[PDB]
């Protein structure tokens, strides 16, 4: 899952940790270990371990509401007629295909090559 | 060396807090401790000044009447008055009350329930009454029958108002009001400011002055 | 594993960068025909496209056709890249 | 036309005496009388057997989507019930706050069918879904993701009435449940253009991959048998739970299950 | 982070609503809290990622092409269309259609009145959508206009992701053709993304979720709704967005 | 404290490893942390790290090391192709659940093995997906025979009815070239925390 | 506007050049509309927006990345009591002692501006250019992006010989009368040298000191501090951070510029 590094503001924020979900920031293992901290903080685990599974498993259901969400969202898109050119995979097979064809040539080449 | 305050920061005395207080604790030549009382209790404005009014009186009639008022007596005085005098009255005054001739400054006893003690539990009081004038004067006055005299400084020196205070703190609302009515012999809130915290070379980087003068412009001034 | 780090040298440089080419496609075609020759006698008609290739290659020159900025980075970088401590 | 909700006297646990009318009541008479234009026939018939009879029609759409958007709603009411929970008129409505809550569907389980009897249907879901908590999670976080004008449909594999194996779908506007109605359209649709083209390879690529993708591991064709619908349409929980409680909504919904005629409706395994 | 817009004479609306169209609590519901809830859903999507600096019609631009990805999409795209809406609707920031507007009107659609291209709009928006969706005026690349209907969350501005009619219900074999000649257009383009170029703007967004008309009009009469906003809408707005 | 901020901040938050950037033995699963950059961010080469990254770098990911080394240089590599991996498995849309008969790990001292799969799928497999066309029984996706079959972004078992000759043994060791299309039966994860798929060539 | 635009024909089809107008006209009205994005982050905004020095606060140069110093193991202990501490294999500046040095530098950077002097922004590192441009022009000042040619200072009349001089008022007008041969020749030196990379051009840093003129650089955890009149601890490699830095410094020099062009009015 790509970081973005670039800070925005580090005074402006302000998260209460009750919950996981803040608005500035995404939904991370970062979002957990904070979650965890608070945990601890408050001593309503006063066991770090407790603390860190309990946040753990408020990221999984985020994280399996956020999955359906998007296949969701792609299913609604293929039944109202939306039209993707390229999908994932299938550029992912494009990409490949150039990589192949460099490859062939520069193998035959080097084949002819090895037979002299 | 020093920095912004949070963004999560609010001054303390509201608007509303400070018009009543102005309204309240102002007072002509001869006023009183019992004036006071008397203009908060009819005051009239917004709810929550109001309410704030009633605990500010409140708080007064918790603590003691002939402090406050010998207080008030000497603060115009000050005020009227140079350094040097001010303290030597300062001087004069505490020592009546540490030897009470005229027993009307419960004062010892008092430090006694409260420092000594214990912390809790205001004192009862065994005088309330209104003290005349010249009384009040001979109170915070000399007399020959004990001399008194301030250690001597290096400095020797005596003034009416500080030397080097006014350049190296916020702005008083007297010194923008003043400015104001210069401009005027048209002016705007964003140009006064600018003035306040760029022309003015010892105040250019003055912390929270910016919002002062916002404040002073929004209980002041009209457009 | 054991790391050798080199003292402070006068100028980092390879004095031959080998820019390895492709070997000549004329040359490979002869080696072939050489190749072809061992088997198959002197000259029998299996290696007779293989012979025309190599004509037609070797026309107009014995070879057909006719370097590595490297020393050029390490002369740049040399500065950067030591682990020599400051001034 | 259901016998356990009525027009004076709401559910105690989903929606209130207005909000309630305004999702149900309404929605219904608009739908009949729409069919009732579009069809000059006033014999109601069944829902289903009408959709099949004019489903891959054009000109015949609009009344199957009619009859699929009744049915739907329909399907959806006889599963509910009443519930434990306040009504939403005395509870304040969520705010933007809503959005940042943790869901409990991981962690917490209410409302098992085991509760109410229904063991078979619950060794059922739990062969299909891995667990109980996890078939919720699903079902609830499906619906969620619908935004808009939906249906999220707990169905069972039709190979006596057999099936095989149960499962969970989402369908959206009149989207019939039953895939038998409407599988290989679009292929016949592609067959029919290329064709006229002709008259007038990547095709025969295309129409393969729609073959393999329609087509089942045995059968020629496949259907699926509703067990549970749960609406996801802002008709409905907008009223009571205004903007921000949808998945509030589906939890009262969850927990106000009558998991009984599920039960009835999930048929003998093969 | 993603915040709602501040409107003129914001605490009039709060007050009022609109006037003749929408109420207090039924502009509230479309705007004050659906926008809100938008904006929030869109801020979690697109927290930590480069779509975060971005507007919404631009997200929406860099996102359409994608499959995946298709709720950030979604978000954005209802964010912008439900703005478009709001601007058109609102009071002032009395005004009449331009006669140029009228003019390319006149040229679209084989010389009718104005009163005669919101009834076709309207039925257009009583038989196409079905459920949610948004009903456009738009102007393409060639100048004449025509309606665009959309199903939830499809734009006006980029033909792949118009989302113009329903697959789930059975479907003309006219309509067939069109989706496959589209489709072909798309393969056309030859881009490593996979975009076509598309220069269609919307004239007049009207906004058929129930976020809007539900509390006022009921389950029922969205139609009438849709004509009611017809009748009153900001035009000095539209007239804005209409020349080149 | 600045301590604090520190503590919370971006660069804190990348999880620490020395692993090596190029690892040629056989990889499972990511090994480092992708950054990305916005495009402006990029245009003034400013990925968030403690210097400016070389204008030659025109791709918005990366992966690194080291912020600084003894040789002035950050330690990275332009490259984020483990997220590309995970939404074409994604898209694929097979749900991985473990063949071992036990509960999935997100429901209900410290434990460094991987809990369930690493979270390149936090999809549930009970659900079905319905299209124009129908309710998709067979999920195709395209791959390429290596001899196993490279499908996605990831290596997969395959299995067929009978093996045909004529596209195998025309181009015997250039298969790779011709793409074919593939039905995917199911996912399962070992304890290493590989992606075992299995496939079966259509035709 | 646009007055070589030939418009296409009623009946025909918008032009290319037509279609790009309408598009531009649409971004200006109704593209940024669906919603506003308050706390992110534009580069941009550093350079043509910077804070003034009394705002700046410690977590805005932590998000700069000012904190950021270059290495354990490239460390020059000279600059020991700058740092705060090491965490992943880097040392990190005292921000608190960053942001003091800042206000102080930014307070000399005011002066001579007011007073008219000649402050010269160098900044020898890639991307630097623009924003050392901007600065320059901010102040009406002077900068260096190609390099330092040695002796510019030292040398003056061989280097910087056969460029324009010219006159000034009070204010900034040219008051273009001819400069005398005699007049030209003299050295114009700065009054405020203020570098970005002082590690990379240690020669400007000794003519200046040489040439007897004030500096200002931004040192990082391998720079010798020393080098320079006025030193501000902080991470001179990344390109953002330099530039907020350096913004800060054109925003304290712009202002007093203001002054004086206000005090000379009066
Ligand atoms: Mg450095």
């Amino acid at each position: 899952r790509p970081k973005i590094l670039v800070e925005n503001e580090i005074g402006d924020e302000n998260y209460d940790w009750s919950h996981m979900l803040q608005i500035g920031r995404p939904l991370d293992g970062e979002s957990v270990i904070q979650r965890t901290m608070y945990l601890i903080k408050t001593k309503q685990y006063g066991d770090m371990v407790e603390a860190y599974d309990h946040a753990r498993y408020e990221f999984y259901a985020l994280r399996m509401q956020e999955e359906t969400e998007q296949q969701v969202a792609l299913e609604e898109a293929e039944m109202f007629g939306s039209l993707f050119g390229v999908s994932a995979i299938e550029h992912g097979i494009q990409k490949e295909q150039e990589v192949l064809d460099v490859w062939e040539k520069k193998v035959v080449e080097e084949t002819e090559l090895m037979a002299a | 060396f020093v920095s912004p305050l949070p963004k999560d920061y609010v001054f303390k005395y509201s608007n509303e807090k400070l018009n009543v207080i102005e309204a309240c604790f102002n007072l002509s030549k001869n006023g009183t401790i019992e004036d006071i009382m008397n203009n908060l209790r009819q005051y009239e404005g917004s709810a929550e000044g109001k309410a704030f009014a009633q605990e500010i009186k409140t708080k007064l009639l918790t603590k003691s009447p002939s402090s406050l008022q010998i207080a008030l007596r000497l603060v115009q005085e000050n005020s009227r008055d140079h350094i040097e005098s001010a303290i030597k009255r300062d001087l004069y005054t505490a020592a009546n009350m540490c030897m009470n001739q005229d027993s009307l400054v419960e004062f010892s006893e008092a430090t006694k329930h409260k420092l000594i003690d214990k912390q809790r539990v205001p004192y009862p009081w065994t005088k309330k009454e209104q003290l005349f004038v010249s009384q009040l004067t001979s109170i915070t006055s000399p007399k020959p029958s004990l001399p008194m005299s301030l250690l001597r400084n290096t400095s020797n020196v005596t003034w009416t108002q500080y030397p080097y205070h006014s350049k190296y703190q916020l702005p008083t609302e007297q010194e923008i009001a003043a400015y104001i009515e210069k401009r005027t012999n048209k002016v705007t809130e964003r140009e006064v400011l600018n003035h306040f915290a760029n022309v003015i070379p010892s105040r250019r980087g003055k912390l929270g002055i910016q919002s002062l003068c916002k404040i002073v412009c929004e209980r002041k001034c009209e457009e | 594993p054991p790391v050798y780090r080199l003292p402070p040298l006068p100028r980092l440089k390879v004095k031959k960068p080998i820019i390895r080419q492709e070997a000549n496609k004329c040359l490979v075609l002869m080696s072939n025909l050489l190749q072809c020759w061992s088997s198959y006698g002197h000259m029998s008609p299996k290696c007779a496209g293989l012979v025309t290739e190599l004509k037609s290659c070797t026309s107009e020159s014995a070879l057909g056709k006719r370097k590595s900025n490297i020393n050029y980075h390490a002369a740049r970088l040399y500065d950067r890249i030591n682990g020599k401590p400051h001034d | 036309a259901l016998e356990h909700l009525k027009e004076g006297a709401p559910l105690k646990g989903l929606f209130s005496i207005e909000g309630l009318q305004k999702a149900w009541f309404d929605r219904v008479k608009y739908l009949d009388a729409k069919l009732n234009d579009c069809t000059n026939e006033a014999q109601q018939k069944p829902l289903e057997t009408l959709i099949h009879e004019n489903s891959k029609s054009a000109s015949k759409k609009h009344i199957v989507n009619y009859a699929s958007s009744l049915y739907n709603l329909k399907f959806s009411m006889s599963s509910l019930q009443g519930c434990i929970r306040t009504p939403p008129e005395e509870c304040p409505r969520l705010g933007p706050e809503a959005l940042l809550q943790t869901p409990d569907f991981n962690r917490t389980i209410s409302n098992e069918p085991l509760t109410t009897g229904n063991e078979r249907l619950q060794a059922a879901l739990i062969s299909s879904f891995g667990s109980l908590m996890e078939f919720r999670t699903l079902l609830i976080n499906s619906n969620l993701a619908i935004s808009g004008d939906g249906f999220t449909w707990l169905v069972a594999r039709r190979q006596d009435i057999e099936y095989d194996k149960l499962f969970i779908l989402n369908t959206y506007n009149a989207g019939t449940p039953f895939n038998f109605s409407t599988s290989g359209v679009m292929n016949e649709l592609n067959n029919q253009y290329t064709n006229m083209e002709k008259q007038r390879a990547k095709q025969a690529k295309t129409k393969f991959i729609y073959e393999t993708q329609q087509k089942g591991f045995s059968g020629k064709e496949v259907s699926y048998i509703p067990l549970l619908a749960i609406d996801a349409s802002p008709k409905t929980w907008l009223t009571d739970y205004g903007v921000f409680g949808k998945r509030e909504y589906l939890e009262r919904v969850w927990d106000s299950i009558e998991w009984k005629i599920v039960e009835s409706r999930l048929p003998q395994r093969t | 982070i993603h915040v709602v817009p501040k409107l003129p004479n914001s605490k009039a609306l709060l007050q009022n609503g609109v006037p003749n169209i929408l109420s207090s609590s039924g502009f509230k519901t479309v705007w004050f809290d659906y926008q809100r809830y938008l904006c929030d859903k869109l801020t979690l999507a697109t927290a930590g990622q480069s779509l975060e600096s971005y507007y919404p019609f631009h997200i929406l631009l860099k996102t359409a092409g994608n499959p995946l990805q298709s709720n950030i999409f979604n978000l954005a795209s209802s964010i912008h269309n439900n703005h478009l809406f709001v601007e058109n609707i609102l009071p002032s920031a009395k005004t009449e259609p331009s006669r140029l507007f009228l003019s390319k009107i006149k040229d679209s659609f084989n010389g009718s009145d104005w009163e005669v291209v919101k009834e076709e709009m309207i039925y257009r928006a009583e038989n196409e959508v079905l459920g949610q969706g948004w009903l456009f005026l738009v102007e393409n690349n060639e100048k004449k206009l025509f309606i665009l209907t959309s199903n939830n969350n499809g734009t006006p501005y980029y033909f792949p992701r118009n989302q113009s009619f329903d697959l789930n219900s059975a479907i003309s074999i006219d309509e067939f053709a069109t989706l496959k000649q589209m489709k072909e257009l798309i393969g056309k383009s030859t881009k490593l993304n996979g975009k076509v170029q598309d220069w269609t703007m919307p004239i007049i967004c009207v906004n058929l979720w129930d976020h809007a008309y539900l509390h006022d009009y009921g389950v029922g009469n969205r139609s009438k709704y849709v004509k009611n906003v017809l009748d009153n809408l900001n035009w000095s707005v539209v007239n804005n967005r209409i020349f080149s | 404290t600045l301590a604090e901020l520190l503590g919370r901040s971006r660069i804190a938050q990348v999880a620490n490893n020395h692993k090596p950037l190029t690892y040629t033995g056989k990889k499972f699963h990511p090994t480092h942390q992708i950054i990305e950059t916005k495009p402006s961010t990029l245009y003034r080469q400013e990925w968030g790290l403690k210097s400016a990254i070389p204008s030659k770098i025109k791709s918005r990911y990366l992966v690194y090391n080291d912020l600084d080394t003894l040789e002035r240089i950050t330690t990275f590599e332009p490259r984020g192709g483990t997220q590309w991996n995970r939404l074409r498995f994604q898209e694929m849309g097979v749900p991985i659940v473990s063949n071992i008969g036990r509960q999935n790990p997100f429901f209900k001292k410290f434990n460094t093995e991987i809990i369930g799969t690493g979270g390149l799928s936090y999809s549930l497999p009970g659900k079905l997906k319905n299209s124009p066309n129908g309710v998709i029984q067979r999920t195709v996706v395209p791959g390429r025979i290596l001899n196993l079959a490279a499908i996605g972004g990831f290596v997969a078992d395959v299995v067929f009815f009978q093996s045909p000759p004529s596209s195998f043994n025309s181009m015997g060791d250039f298969i790779r070239m011709k793409t074919f299309l593939f039905e995917i039966l199911e996912a399962s994860m070992e304890k290493n925390g590989s992606v075992s798929m299995h496939a079966r060539l259509l035709e | 506007p646009y007055p070589n635009l030939i418009p296409s024909a009623n009946d025909k089809p918008y032009s290319s050049q037509e279609l790009f107008l309408r598009q531009l006209n649409h971004s200006m009205r109704t593209a940024k509309l669906g919603a506003t994005i308050s706390k992110v982050y534009y580069p941009h905004k550093d350079i043509f927006y910077p804070p003034l020095p009394e705002n700046i606060t410690v977590e805005s140069l932590m998000s700069a990345g000012v904190h950021l110093g270059q290495s354990t193991s490239l460390w020059r202990s000279s600059t020991q009591s700058y740092i705060y501490g090491e965490y992943k294999g880097i040392h990190i500046i005292d921000l608190n002692q960053t942001l003091s040095y800042l206000k102080r530098a930014a307070k000399v950077v005011e002066g001579v501006s007011e007073s008219g002097g000649i402050i010269l922004f160098l900044g020898t590192r890639q991307g630097q250019k623009r924003g050392l441009e901007e600065a320059a022009k901010k102040t009406h000042g002077y900068y260096v992006s190609t390099r330092w040619i040695p002796g510019t200072l030292t040398n003056s009349t061989e280097i910087s010989g056969i460029w324009e001089k010219q006159e000034i008022d009070s204010n900034d007008n040219p008051t273009e009368r001819a400069l005398s041969p005699n007049e030209t020749s003299k050295q114009v030196k700065p009054d405020l040298l203020v570098v970005l990379n002082p590690t990379e051009n240690r020669n400007a840093l000794l003519e200046a000191i040489k040439s007897r003129v004030p500096t200002i650089a931004i040192i990082d955890t391998d720079s010798e501090p020393s080098l320079v009149t006025y030193p501000i601890p902080g991470n001179d490699d990344s390109l953002r951070s330099v530039n907020f830095l350096l913004g800060v410094l054109a925003r304290a020099g712009q202002r007093g510029l203001q002054n004086r062009l206000a005090r000379n009015n009066e």
